């Protein structure tokens, strides 16, 4: 499933961070100032998990039996599920990740066919 | 003063705006820029001849060029720096008439409008954008 391969290495991604950022929490070598900036950076992390959670439920709130978000970088990368797409499905996506974040740059909405 | 990065003025018309959220719906629709399934925000203005055709891009406000090249999703690209954090981009080009370290003056010529994975219709057209430290404003807000 192209959409659910999407998810999977995006949350590889992300398992591997995690994974190298504890790396240096837990090394002698890394001093305890090192150690909480890692610290930080798995929080600031987490907030971002949160919001594309946040932003795939309020998605599939509009039709989408799926929706997935990568909110990290400055362009966030939204895929969805779907058959049908268009310039009007787009907005209303656009529209409601605009509400909900500044700081934005640029968005992209993939509708992907089951 | 900021140059519209056209020679003939005329007769080339703006095509697509900068999108702008908190705008009529349906001019956003049409600030969209699109390839197969997936959709994305106008970031700059495209330029072109009604009927379609090639024709020069001029330089807007002059300063040296960062960047000439093909990409293969783009076309051709340059960018120019300017002052003060200030830089202008052109895509989708057909060709390029400078390399980087060229130093431009304005209204001077670089290479002819193109198409890349962005091109509705037929083509072609050229992909404009002006950037304060990298970040992207409305080029219409300049002209």
């Amino acid at each position: 499933d192209l959409f659910t391969t999407y998810r999977l290495d995006l949350e590889d991604a992300r398992s591997k961070e995690r994974e190298e950022l504890n790396a240096i929490v837990s090394s002698d070598d890394a001093t305890a100032k090192e150690k909480s900036e890692a610290y930080d950076k798995m929080t600031a992390l987490s907030e971002v998990e949160g919001t594309e959670k946040q932003l795939e439920t309020l998605i599939k709130t509009q039709g989408y039996e799926d929706a997935l978000v990568n909110a990290e970088g400055d362009k966030i990368n939204i895929t969805v599920k779907s058959d049908k797409h268009s310039k009007s499905k787009a907005t209303a996506i656009i529209d409601l990740v605009a509400k909900e974040i500044k700081t934005m740059k640029d968005v992209a909405v993939t509708f992907e066919p089951s | 003063n900021v140059a519209m990065p056209v020679v003939d003025s005329e007769n080339v018309s703006v095509v697509k705006k900068f999108y702008e959220t908190d705008a009529a719906k349906e001019e956003k629709e049409a600030a969209l820029v699109t390839y197969n399934n997936t959709y994305s925000l106008s970031k700059g203005i495209d330029l072109a001849e009604k009927d379609g055709k090639d024709f020069d891009v001029s330089a807007s406000l002059s300063g040296t060029v960062v960047k000439a090249e093909k990409d293969p999703v783009l076309g051709y690209v340059v960018e120019v720096e300017h002052a003060d954090g200030l830089s202008t981009v052109y895509q989708s080009l057909s060709e390029v008439s400078v390399e980087q370290g060229d130093k431009v003056k304005q209204n001077q010529v670089i290479g002819k409008s193109g198409k890349n994975l962005y091109s509705e219709d037929s083509g072609n057209h050229v992909h404009f954008e002006i950037r304060k430290d990298g970040v992207a404003m409305n080029p219409l807000n300049f002209m």
